[PDB]
RNA sequence: GUGGGAGAGGGUGGUGGAAUUCCCGGAGUAGCGGUGAAAUGCGCAGAUACCGGGAGGAACGCCGAUGGCGAAGGCAGCCACCUGGUCCACCCGUGACGCUGAGGCGCGAAAGCGUGGGGAGCAAACCGGAUUAGAUACCCGGGUAGUCCACGCCCUAAACGAUGCGCGCUAGGUCUCUGGGUCUCCUGGGGGCCGAAGCUAACGCGUUAAGCGCGCCGCCUGGGGAGUACGGCCGCAAGGC
């Protein structure tokens, strides 16, 4: 098992009922995958720099987890799906890389 | 018969031609000339004069629905592309800012011969 | 891959004695398990002929040791080709 | 001119969820920034390159802006 | 072996924005386009220019470099999986296990061929417009095979560093990529520029040798005829050795 970062925005227009319906699916399919996750950072509504799916906004999420390293590009799949869920990005985690120390 | 008193104005400058449309804040047109539309018909279509007539015609047409503060939009290079603006300042309307949005792309099409 | 965890138990398994990494009967060992490892990734993705070259290059130098054993020391050549189901 | 390297702090080159820090390196546009400009090294401007490109798909650097004068 | 390291190295899937074309709507009149000038072309069935939305294919701007990777061909969005090569620190292990390499086998830009897809842009042939003494061309408008993908052939090149490979030896200075180090620097492995000795017909090469040596393979012996004829092998063909 490696460990990775996910990356998931969704429609900044959902309301409680249909935000944790959104997220707990989210829970769901890492729970199918085998995804342990170690922690988790939510920043939400942020301006974006063009527009995505003619919303000037999205609402951010980032987990991180450590799981099977096969499965990554079937579970990349699977969060695609929702039609709310709209950007997708999975990377290898890696060292913080310091400049200017 | 419009009455916008504002708006933007599209300045579309190639080496062979220099026209200029005037529209609403949304985009919308509302006149428009060329160096066509002027009597110039050939090659002195390209030519700065023809870019500093057809800015002043458009510019005379829009303060016939009232065009008083104007956005400037400028796309491609060619003879000319100075000119228009410069024109368009002293056109009367009072000009707002001016933006240049020439379209680049990122390598995705090939070009003509010409352009190789 | 080949992780650092399956790799010692490769060593330990085919060390002459404790501590020893570089014996033919390791290097060959090793270089075996890596064909495997590339001859099953070949199997799919047959168009990947730049994989396809150090493969060539893994097998020359398994039977440039091979034949080296041969030489000198015959008996631990057959238990060893013998081990590891080859030729 | 002032190098962006030179007024700055100590910072993560691999965040690439740290636009207030990756606006600094945009130009203008969107482009990025050449290494006159930057003042990193080699290295560092490789990775500077990924990490905007990533930033770049989340929505949150531009991929091109608009210029204002001339 | 151990522990680290950089990378458009490769294969597979996924994915992002810009732009071109086309469709839909909104709005909007008289031309746009193109050239040294023009004309064919397109436009009142409403184009060009502008806003919004959609479809599709192909190529990845800036970063980008005189840079990096690869045995060569060659490899640029991003993400992930699979994966190759290579380099450095430790001085740990085996104990000459090495070097080259006629055949063989595998790879091999583009173009072309077969089968089935795909088809936005570009574009042989070809259809036109000009130029011209003429235009079987450069310039202009259209446009098929093809360029893209899958599978199977084809084996050529300015396939270039016009420099086969490996090793040892022979002043340095300077720019650089990437490691380690007691981190004005030293020490490696590549990528450039000047230049000692020396070589070379000269231009030029010069620790990345074209220098001094050694091992092995390939090849050369006047031009035209001619990479043609015959024969053979290979190929569906074009044709290749
Ligand atoms: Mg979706
Ligand atoms: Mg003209
Ligand atoms: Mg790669
Ligand atoms: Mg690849
Ligand atoms: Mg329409
Ligand atoms: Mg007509
Ligand atoms: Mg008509
Ligand atoms: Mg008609
Ligand atoms: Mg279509
Ligand atoms: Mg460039
Ligand atoms: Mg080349
Ligand atoms: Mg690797
Ligand atoms: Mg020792
Ligand atoms: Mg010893
Ligand atoms: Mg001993
Ligand atoms: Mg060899
Ligand atoms: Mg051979
Ligand atoms: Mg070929
Ligand atoms: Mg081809
Ligand atoms: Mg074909
Ligand atoms: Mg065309
Ligand atoms: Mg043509
Ligand atoms: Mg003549
Ligand atoms: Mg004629
Ligand atoms: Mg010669
Ligand atoms: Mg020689
Ligand atoms: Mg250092
Ligand atoms: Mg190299
Ligand atoms: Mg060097
Ligand atoms: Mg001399
Ligand atoms: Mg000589
Ligand atoms: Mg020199
Ligand atoms: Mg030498
Ligand atoms: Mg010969
Ligand atoms: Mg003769
Ligand atoms: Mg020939
Ligand atoms: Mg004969
Ligand atoms: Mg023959
Ligand atoms: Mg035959
Ligand atoms: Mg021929």
């Amino acid at each position: 098992m490696r460990r990775y970062e996910v990356n998931i925005v969704l429609n900044p227009n959902l309301d409680q009922s249909q935000l944790a319906l959104e997220k707990e699916i989210i829970q769901r399919a890492l729970e199918n995958y085998g995804a342990r996750v170690e922690k988790v950072e939510e920043l939400g509504l942020r301006r974006l720099a063009y527009p995505i799916a003619k919303d000037p906004q999205g609402y951010f999420l980032w987990y991180q987890v450590e799981m099977p390293e096969d499965r990554v590009n079937d579970l990349a799949r699977e969060l695609r799906i929702r039609d709310n869920v709209r950007r997708v990005m999975v990377v290898k985690s890696q060292e913080p890389f310091l400049a200017n120390a | 018969k419009r009455q916008v008193a504002s708006g933007r104005a599209y300045i579309h400058a190639s080496y062979n031609n220099t026209i200029v449309t005037i529209t609403d804040p949304d985009g919308n047109p509302i006149t428009w000339s060329s160096g066509g539309v002027i009597g110039y018909k050939g090659s002195r279509k390209g030519t700065p004069y023809a870019a500093q007539l057809a800015a002043l015609d458009a510019a005379k047409k829009a303060m016939a629905y009232g065009m008083q503060s104007v956005d400037v939009i400028v796309r491609g290079t060619g003879a000319g592309r100075e000119q228009a603006i410069r024109a368009l300042q002293a056109s009367g309307l009072q000009v707002k800012s001016i933006v240049d949005d020439t379209p680049v792309p990122h390598n995705g099409c090939r070009p003509k011969k010409k352009f190789r | 891959p080949i992780t650092k965890e399956e790799k010692q138990k490769v060593i330990q398994e085919f060390a002459r004695f404790p501590g020893d990494t570089g014996s033919t009967e390791v290097q060959v060992a090793l270089l075996t398990l890596r064909i495997n490892r590339l001859s099953e990734h070949l199997k799919v993705h047959k168009k990947d002929h730049h994989s396809h070259r150090g493969l060539l290059m893994m097998v020359g130098q398994r039977r440039r040791l091979l034949r080296y054993l041969q030489r000198e020391d015959p008996e631990r050549y057959r238990a060893l080709i013998e081990k590891l189901g080859i030729r | 001119k002032a190098k962006v390297k030179a007024t700055l702090g100590e910072f993560d080159l691999r965040d690439y969820r740290n636009v207030e820090v990756l606006k600094r390196f945009l130009s203008e546009t969107g482009k990025i920034l050449p290494r006159r400009r930057t003042g990193l090294s080699a290295k560092e401007q490789r990775i500077l390159a990924k990490t905007i490109k990533r930033a770049r798909i989340l929505g949150l650097l531009p991929f091109t802006e608009k210029l204002v004068r001339k």
